[PDB]
């Protein structure tokens, strides 16, 4: 067979442990989900540095710590535009999983608290930014390069899916680049308690299942396509589906046929024929053997799990990084006020944040 | 190539969610 008696052995011991971590795991989540932190800092806690990001999501703003000196990412949302776009689930939901979970490649929210107009999520400053910036400047990662974030993707959703919690939301930019060139992963509005099927049409065009575009009922395979589609585009500087409109990417996804650049290994090929798979009976991820499949491929052959869990690995690239505040590697916005009205806004709507 | 009809998509940038 492919192993022998040794091999074999050490490789059902490490999957065995990785139940019992998953069950202890899961323990500890389901305490922090019943019993959510809330009201843990405020405002003048803080002074006000830079905007980081500012979108529909709201804004992100490099904060410091006035008594630490500490510099965290403050994420504020206006409670009467969360209303407005119809976001309050999403919102309170965000949270909840946040402040519940706890893996080294998923961002730690320090504090939270709300105010009369608006709420603060306290995350750690992750300073390398956006994997996607790094992707466009360098064009494409190399084999190595890219096997080093995928393994901390698979090892983040084989923890989140433990938890019954789908992610939805992968793409290059919504994965931050850390201090020690290490991946965290930040978004987390799209993400559902999802025992068994859901049904909400989510997410970004290029990273789509296709059972998402075809309108069915989907599981926790959706990630691991998304999985595939990331490592595609870290491999080849270009996702594998894509075109001038969403409805022509729609047609590619659907359809049951991707190309590969010719600089790709057989290895990599193979591993993502299997996670861009259209038949879910057939998707990586998805069959008995479960996230093993994705582990044991040949493509990860030279992965050790748990020295990249542990961070032991080092990193094939680490942002500059000239200080604790420095944020060279993110973008200039227009500085905006952080107004906070004399009246409470929204109260019932968000009493569980 | 390829590489040209990814620049040439217009999807180069930051992507949306729909
Ligand atoms: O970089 S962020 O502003 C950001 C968010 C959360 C925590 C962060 C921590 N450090 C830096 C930036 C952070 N960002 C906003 C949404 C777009 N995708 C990536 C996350």
């Amino acid at each position: 067979g492919h192993m022998g008696n040794a091999a074999a052995a050490k490789k059902g011991s490490e999957q065995e442990s990785v139940k019992e971590f998953l069950a202890k795991a899961k323990e500890e989540f389901l305490k922090k989900w019943e019993s959510p932190s809330q009201n843990t800092a405020q405002l003048d806690h803080f002074d006000r540095i830079k905007t980081l990001g500012t979108g529909s999501f709201g804004r992100v703003m490099l904060v410091k710590h006035k008594e630490t000196g500490n510099h965290y990412a403050m994420k504020i949302l206006d409670k009467q535009k969360v209303v407005k776009l119809k976001q309050i689930e999403h919102t309170l939901n965000e949270k909840r999983i946040l402040q519940a979970v706890n893996f080294p490649f998923l961002v730690k929210l320090e504090f939270s608290f709300k105010d009369n107009s608006n709420l603060y999520m306290v995350m750690e400053y992750v300073p390398g930014g956006e994997m996607f910036s790094h992707l466009r400047r360098i064009g494409r990662f190399s084999e190595p390069h890219a096997r080093f974030y995928a393994a901390q993707i698979v090892l983040t959703f084989e923890y989140l899916h433990s938890l019954d919690l789908i992610y939805r939301d992968l793409k290059p930019e919504n994965l931050l680049i850390d201090q020690q060139g290490y991946i965290q992963v930040t978004d987390f509005g799209f993400a559902k308690r999802v025992k068994g099927r859901t049904w909400t049409l989510c997410g970004t065009p290029e990273y789509l299942a296709p059972e998402i575009i075809l309108s069915k009922g989907y599981n926790k395979a959706v990630d691991w396509w998304a999985l595939g589609v990331l490592i595609y585009e870290m491999a080849a500087g270009y996702p594998p589906f894509f075109a001038d409109q969403p409805i022509q990417i729609y047609e590619k996804i659907v359809s049951g046929k991707v190309r590969f650049p010719s600089h790709f290994s057989s290895d990599l090929k193979d591993l993502l024929r299997n996670l861009l798979q259209v038949d879910l009976t057939k998707r990586f991820g998805n069959l008995k053997n479960g996230v093993n499949d994705i582990k044991n491929h040949k493509w990860f052959a030279t992965t050790d799990w748990i020295a990249i869990y542990q961070r032991k690995v080092e990193a094939p690239f680490i942002p500059k990084f000239k200080g604790p505040g420095d944020t060279s590697n993110f973008d200039d916005y227009e500085e905006e006020e952080i107004r906070v009205s004399i009246n409470e806004k929204c109260g019932k709507e968000f009493t569980e944040f | 190539t390829x590489y040209a009809d990814f620049i040439a998509s217009g999807r180069t940038g930051r992507r949306n969610a729909i």
